RNA sequence: GGACUUUUACUUUGAAAAAAUUAGAGUGUUCAAAGCAGGCGUAUUGCUCGAAUAUAUUAGCAUGGAAUAAUAGAAUAGGACG
RNA sequence: AGGAUAGUGGCCUACCAUGGUUUCAACGGGUAACGGGGAAUAAGGGUUCGAUUCCGGAGAGGGAGCCUGAGAAACGGCUACCACAUCCAAGGAAGGCAGCAGGCGCGCAAAUUACCCAAUCCUAAUUCAGGGAGGUAGUGACAAUAAAUAACGAUACAGGGCCCAUUCGGGUCUUGUAAUUGGAAUGAGUACAAUGUAAAUACCUUAACGAGGAACAAUUGGAGGGCAAGUCUGGUGCCAGCAGCCGCGGUAAUUCCAGCUCCAAUAGCGUAUAUUAAAGUUGUUGCAGUUAAAAAGCUCGUAGUUGAACUUUGGGCCCGGUUGGCC
């Protein structure tokens, strides 16, 4: 009947949910960066974990081994395009020295609340889904973009945000429409 | 050995509880905004640090 | 040295050596003899609607002292007699005679729990409600 | 199976195929014809899913029997008619002609050939032998049945065809050191020379092939279609020429291309 | 948006290439008086069992009736 | 023609080993699960990229090898070269 | 040898011979067995699952037989029996949903008695007809994708700004704060209209509207330990009960029942069952065998496994593929 669809799991949990030292590190890190809940740096871990698995069995073999070539230089073109891997630091020990921090500093709502505009990660986050940042010609409604070296000249309020103009947004719409009625009788 | 038993003991406990209503506490958030407070509240706004960060200490 | 065989072509002796060797390991054991389905409370199904029979009085053992409130249960699709326990506190007033119960696992892969003997079930519906709904009296056990 | 199957579910197709999963459940079966279905393509892709002209059978179905297509001279409003291998497809409408090329991936190519010379067709011999009246006649790729053909003519050779007529014009003999175009498999669309051949008694002759940029592979005879002589074949050939170079230069082609 | 739009030589070339719902989108074309699709196969399936013209038979069946 | 091939096991490479699936390129589907699409021009009746790559053994087939571990030719020579 | 088959084939027949398989596990039994590609886990090697969206096979209630057709021993073809089951006017006559639905039984458990062939394919005499195939919608917490539940204010200063942090009554441009007080920002929803589509509906765009408690309120389970979080208060009395394990439960019980606090996850979270890793608790990688479980009583002894060493090496020589600060 109907033709078979691929589909994926994000992220995987570690060998205990309950380590303070792994649970405290987080918890650390999640407040740092304004992270909504474990499941999503649950996915970047896994996101890490393939392509740090990945790397072991690219460099297990000689450096002219062609299969290395495409598939090392398919990799850091990857990691140079997302920009998590610097324009420089281009070595695979040097993808081997990855942490985990900076992708999430390439978070939409890390590279937000770095130059301003939300005064909040924690507003940023919601701000993005509350239609009010623009990365491209149309909106984004994810704080987790991971933004791929170029659109961060571009950040700015949505167009059809009355942050970006044009609207007086439902508060004012709505208070000035009671305004209407509440300035006189 | 023993065998001879009574059931009608059930809930003891209950019947005997003298019930308090549960307390009406004004809401607080969820998710972001939460996550927010509770890393600001066990970082920021500390209340117990004697020789560490006890986190359900009691009263006193 | 070291007691098995270390040839090229050892490996038919390697095999039905080990193959046979599994049969000691329990979890291979009773799949392959096939013993839920052979005989158990159920045939390895995790939830089996039950019939309350009657309410039993049950002393817990040593070192403990109690009475655990369980249950004599026939299931309706194999007609096995079992008991079943009920956890929480009271519930035995939460249920009545000839209604049905749902039961499923205790948790403990049979092996009766601690201090409660030869019991291996807890009731987590009855009636077509839960016992934790009822527990919690979020609703009220139906009359029927 | 109570007989020939009839329908394909989608993913059935041989990979060249490139039918996208989303599109439902069956693909579109090649009908018997002088071709075999694992290694054709029909009319209903060319005009959606390769030159993008259609977006669905019903209207590809009008066109053809409104008789604008014509397959290797013969309109042949069959939906799914078994373009095989090298064929020459004339489209009255636009007045444009194609054949059935297949690149280094072994997939269909779109080559724009002309009339001047899409009239004829080349194949490659299967057997010959004599027929009813002591008649010989040669079987090809296309399975064609040239009645009188040259004497000289043996199995697995080249022949040139009116497409036409039936006739046998100039045959290009299999021999040692001519440019060739493999038929099956993953070498499909390597377009190189014969080395030299292993008789390998029992069947299945083998055939060394340099590419023409010093690249070297064997192949079953069966895979062969002989393309005329080295440097100068008798055919156009497609966009790259059969040379199967590393994954480094389509990246830095893809990049020249549009990447600049 | 990403759409698409046609423009045929003339309206009737392009009636004779246009899928019917799209020209009675425009009016081009209109609701064809036709039944619905379960009511359709049952009067086909009624008419797999009848043959003939039927009306030797019709009236056979009405004329049963009278007596 | 192959008047002629001790046999192998083994191993190199290739072939074919379905597709899908996996790994995995590219790929602003807003991202993502994806999906295999697109990008661009007075946009007036048009230029033009894709649609990857790998993995998919065991057994069968050619392949260079002659260590490894077999097997074997001449002793009542009915031996070999001719 | 013959028959029969589309034909090879003890397939069958006549005669002849007594053969053939087997401890390298044949045969027999069971298999909660359709096989596979593949699914989970997976450092690796594996283990387990694989009914099923793709391939091949088998079946259409259990059998048997057959017509037609090239292709069917077909079953949304037939005959007959078996079993079920239907109408009947009692004489007759009509059935095989494991096709789509839908209904009952059954279980722990499984969606609407919708629309349309628009897309994908398919057939015919074939553009045109048709397709419960399919697709669309419907149900849908099966799973996966991204993620609403509020931010600016200041509210006592409960803090490095400072005049060497004075003398924090001074903007301490930032940190927290009494359900106080106003201004922006929002969907969720509503629905013109348009996009949407076979028509739609949902989706989107989008009017007007649409949150102060923005009550348009987030739960799930836990806080002796593993294991993060209470000796905080009350009821409790080895009872009730909790507790996956240890265990606890006697008026101090930090474990029960309550509350408050605080935990972990979080729009998913607990429970059970089975399963893999952990598990080097099965072992090739990679167990142990004196005493923790185990070296057979010993010896022989076949099948099995393993099996002494040794046969053109070296010497060079020529050709010819690389690295670099001597391009």
């Amino acid at each position: 009947p109907r033709a078979p669809r691929t589909y994926s799991k994000t992220y995987s949990t570690p060998k205990r949910p309950y380590e303070s030292s792994r649970l405290d590190a987080e918890l650390k890190l999640a407040g740092e960066f304004g992270l909504k809940n474990k499941k999503e740096i649950y996915r970047i871990s896994f996101q890490l974990s393939k392509i740090r698995r990945a790397a072991r069995d690219l460099l297990t073999r000689d450096e002219k081994d062609p299969k290395r070539l495409f598939e090392g230089n398919a990799l850091i073109r990857r990691l140079v395009r997302v920009g998590v891997l610097s324009e420089d630091k281009k070595k695979l020990d040097y993808v081997l020295a990855l942490k985990v921090e900076d992708f999430l500093e390439r978070r939409l709502q890390t590279q937000v609340y770095k130059l301003g505009l939300a005064k909040s990660v924690h507003h940023a986050r919601v701000l993005i889904t509350q239609r009010h940042i623009a990365v491209g010609k149309q909106i984004v409604n994810i704080p987790s973009f991971m933004v791929r070296l170029d659109s961060e000249k571009h950040i700015d309020f949505a167009p059809t945000s009355p942050f970006g103009g044009a609207r007086p947004g439902r508060v004012a719409r709505r208070n000035a429409a009671r305004k209407a009625e509440a300035s006189g009788e | 050995a023993k065998v001879h038993g009574s059931l009608a003991r059930a809930g003891k406990v209950k019947s005997q509880t003298p019930k308090v209503e549960k307390t009406e506490k004004p809401k607080k958030p969820k998710g972001r905004a939460y996550k927010r407070l509770l890393y600001t509240r066990r970082f920021v706004n500390v209340t117990l640090v004697n020789g560490k960060r006890r986190m359900n200490p009691g009263p006193s | 040295g070291k007691g098995k065989p270390r040839g090229l072509n050892s490996a038919r002796k390697l095999r039905v050596h080990r193959r046979n060797n599994r049969w000691a390991e329990n979890n291979y054991k009773k799949r392959l003899l096939g013993t839920a389905f052979k005989s158990s409370p159920f045939g390895g199904s995790s939830h089996a609607k039950g019939i309350v029979l009657e309410k039993l009085g049950i002393e817990s053992k040593q070192p403990n002292s109690a009475i655990r409130k369980c249950v004599r249960v026939q299931l309706i699709k194999n007609g096995k007699k079992v008991t079943a326990f009920v956890p929480n506190d009271g519930c035995l007033n939460f249920v009545d005679e000839n209604d049905e119960v749902l039961l499923a696992g205790f948790g403990r892969k049979g092996k009766a729990k601690g201090d409660i003997p030869g019991v291996r079930f807890k009731v987590v519906k009855v009636s077509g409600v839960s016992l934790l709904a009822l527990w919690k009296e979020k609703k009220e056990k139906p009359r029927s | 199976a109570r007989g020939p199957k009839k329908h394909l579910k989608r993913l059935a197709a041989p990979h060249h195929w490139l039918l996208d999963k989303l599109s439902g459940c069956y693909a579109p079966r090649p009908s018997a014809g002088p071709h075999k279905l694992r290694e054709s393509l029909p009319l209903i892709v060319f005009l959606r899913n390769r030159l993008k002209y259609a977006l669905n059978g019903r209207e590809v179905k009008a066109i053809l029997m409104q008789r604008h297509v014509k397959v290797d001279g013969k309109v042949r409003t069959d939906t799914t008619y078994p373009a095989g291998f090298m064929d020459v497809i004339t489209l009255d409408a636009t007045n444009e002609n194609f054949r059935l090329v297949y690149d280094v991936k072994g997939r269909f190519a779109v080559h724009r050939i002309t009339d001047e010379e899409a009239s004829y067709k080349l194949g490659k011999v299967k057997k010959v032998q004599l027929g009813k009246k002591g008649v010989p006649y040669v079987v090809t790729h296309d399975g064609r049945t040239i009645r009188y053909p040259d004497p000289n003519i043996k199995v697995n050779d080249t022949v040139k065809i009116d497409l036409a007529s039936g006739k046998i014009t100039d045959f290009i003999k299999f021999d040692a050191g001519k440019l060739v175009y493999v038929t099956g498999g993953r070498n499909l669309g390597r377009i190189g020379t014969i080395v030299h051949k292993e008789r390998h008694d029992g069947g299945f002759d083998l055939v060394h092939i340099k590419d023409s940029l010093d690249n070297t592979f064997v192949t079953r005879l069966n895979n062969v279609f002989v393309i005329g002589e080295q440097g100068k074949p008798y055919i156009s050939l497609p966009k790259g020429k059969g040379i199967k170079l590393s994954i480094a230069e389509e990246r830095d082609r893809r990049r020249a291309q549009q990447g600049l | 948006s990403v759409g698409f739009g046609l423009v045929y030589n003339s309206v009737a070339e392009a009636k004779k290439f246009e899928p019917t719902y799209r020209l009675v989108r425009y009016g081009l074309a209109e609701k064809v008086e036709k039944a619905s699709r379960q009511q359709r196969k049952q009067k086909k399936n009624r008419d797999k069992k009848i043959f003939g013209t039927g009306k030797r038979l019709a009236k056979k069946v009405a004329r049963r009736n009278a007596d």
